[PDB]
């Protein structure tokens, strides 16, 4: 949780890469569910993920 | 009760026979790792498996749940 501006999404999705690569056993075959207030925001995930 | 001769054999009404050793699974409780078809899911077992009784069988299935059957129920 942080104000805006800080850029928390980048920093979450880098998060998430960095879970993916560690654990990859553990979840590689089970994927990852993005949930998005509009589907605009989601292509924004799509670009930057 | 029949003896076995110097030579590892025993005379059965007086022929000479040989009992051969048997290769068979241990009694213990056995590990086992699949891919759920279904879902490509990599999903995990356990059988305690005795000389004489029911069986036992732990698992985790795809959804991420831990079941037990019981008697093969």
């Amino acid at each position: 949780e942080g104000g805006p501006g800080t850029g928390k999404t980048v920093v979450a999705l880098h998060r998430v890469a960095y879970l993916l690569y560690t654990y990859r056993k553990q979840m590689e075959r089970h994927g990852v569910l993005v949930v998005g207030p509009t589907p605009a925001f989601l292509d924004h995930i799509g670009r930057v993920l | 009760f029949p003896m076995m001769t110097e030579k590892g054999t025993f005379i059965i009404n007086g022929t000479e026979r040989v009992v051969v050793s048997q290769l068979v699974r241990s009694p213990g409780v056995y590990f086992d790792e699949t891919i759920d078809k279904s879902t490509e899911k990599t999903l995990h077992s356990v059988k305690v498996i005795p000389g004489r009784g029911a069986w036992l069988e732990f698992d985790v299935d795809k959804r991420d749940t831990v079941g037990v059957r019981i008697d093969r129920k």
